[PDB]
């Protein structure tokens, strides 16, 4: 099937330059624009600029035109997007799109998720939540002081999925994030497995009162 | 650079229910697309050219408008429709812009949250720093107030918040007050109180514990 997969996260220092990458696949690639588009959290959905593999010809929104810069590679089909001195406002999630025969953007790629950082990363440190309003009770883990996104929070390596609920990440004062996962069960083990994949710090941990 | 205004900011509606989102522009546009996004994935194209529905786009959906006032219009919700819709213009001009989105919430009666109150982790006291959590579960309206008190003292800076995404089985939010003081501070006192106002509690719940 027609496929659009995207480079993984980056965390790139104010200042540098980041170039991330879209694969495409089960269709004639030099056939259809590809489109990028930016979004940071909040502020919606931003074009900016097209081209069109078979030619390299190349649209920009006059906004990010010194910003971005778009290139195709013909022989390995992909398609990529060069973000020059980055700062602040370039942190965003970048989607990247085929433009369709009917005029619409058929088919996407799952995003790249840009984190415009100098500081490196940092490992959280996980702690438990002491295991009664509304019948029922409840204990979980706090995933705290850690940079940058995600981590990913299950519960009996998989097993106890019901009544849990992984709060999103919060910004700290400190800069660093902060999530919770609680698990709510009433009157009728429990072990919490959290996965920061950035600075490789995988902690199981045992919730007890 | 048309200024694409979308109102209203977040809505809820109930399966069933006619739901209409409107987008103004700035100006005169000749085109008018649509985008539905769910949390974690990429958008979806849902309107194009004003009018038409994209592949895989079911018939309740349609969209319309002209000049400076279109609209996306769902002539009965379901439950799969809540996500957030972004609206797009396209013009002889360059830049196509988009709208900041309305985001569609499911509507439900009002419940009251269940409180839980966290004193800090013993591995933590030792780091030197202690983080009180308090719990509010499952409940509807999204708006609810947590005042932390320390000693009967209104607590303020120290504290974080967070709201899950409603839920799929039930529609209700949940969220979680954490405050976050160092340990030096936290044996300077003795009663830790998590205040929770609600519309479903008569009167505000406290849960709370003694160091
Ligand atoms: C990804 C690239 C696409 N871009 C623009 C490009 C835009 C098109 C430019 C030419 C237009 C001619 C005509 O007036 C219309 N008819 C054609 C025949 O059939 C009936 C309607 C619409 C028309 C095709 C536009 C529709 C929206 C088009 C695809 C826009 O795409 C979107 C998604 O907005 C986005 C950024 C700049 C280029």
């Amino acid at each position: 099937q027609v496929q659009l997969q995207q480079s993984g996260a980056e965390l790139v220092r104010p200042g540098a330059s980041v170039k991330m990458s879209c694969k495409a696949s089960g269709y004639t690639f030099t056939s259809y624009w590809i489109t990028w588009v930016k979004q940071r959290p909040g502020q919606g959905l931003e074009w900016i600029g097209d081209i069109y593999p078979g030619s390299g010809s190349s649209n920009y929104n006059e906004k990010f035109k010194s910003k971005a810069t778009l290139t195709v590679d013909t022989s390995s089909s992909t398609a990529y997007m060069q973000l020059s001195s980055l700062t602040s406002e370039d942190s965003a999630v970048y989607y990247c799109a085929r433009l369709g025969s009917r005029h619409y953007f058929d088919y996407w790629g799952q995003g790249t998720t840009l984190t415009v950082s100098s500081a490196s990363t940092k490992g959280p440190s996980v702690f438990p939540l002491a295991p009664t309003s509304g019948g029922t009770a409840a204990l979980g883990c706090l995933v705290k002081d850690y940079f940058p996104e995600p981590v990913t929070v299950s519960w009996n390596s998989g097993a106890l999925t019901s009544g849990v609920h992984t709060f999103p990440a919060v910004l700290q004062s400190s800069g660093l994030y902060s999530l919770s996962s609680v698990v709510t069960v009433p009157s009728s083990t429990y072990i919490c497995n959290v996965n920061h994949k950035p600075s490789n710090t995988k902690v199981d941990k045992r919730v007890e009162p | 650079q048309i200024v694409l205004t979308q109102s209203p900011a977040l809505m809820s509606a109930s399966p069933g229910e006619k739901v209409t989102m409107t987008c103004s522009a700035s100006s005169s546009v000749s085109y008018m697309y649509w985008y539905q996004q769910k949390p974690g994935s990429p958008p979806k194209s849902w309107i194009y050219l004003t009018s038409n529905l994209a592949s895989g786009v079911p018939a309740r959906f349609s969209g319309s408008g002209s000049g400076t006032s279109y609209s996306l219009t769902i002539s009965s919700m379901e439950a799969e429709d809540a996500a957030t819709y972004y609206c797009q213009q396209w013009s002889p001009n360059p830049p196509i812009t988009f709208g900041a989105g309305t985001k569609l919430e499911l509507k439900r009666t009002v419940a009251a949250p269940s409180v839980f109150i966290f004193p800090p982790s013993d591995e933590q006291l030792k780091s030197g720093t202690a983080s009180v959590v308090c719990l509010l579960n499952n409940f509807y309206p999204r708006e609810a107030k947590v005042q932390w008190k320390v000693d009967n003292a209104l607590q303020s800076g120290n504290s974080q918040e967070s709201v899950t995404e409603q839920d799929s089985k039930d529609s209700t939010y949940s969220l979680s007050s954490t405050l976050t003081l160092s340990k030096a501070d936290y044996e300077k006192h003795k009663v830790y109180a998590c205040e929770v106002t609600h519309q479903g509690l008569s009167s505000p719940v406290t849960k709370s514990f003694n160091r």
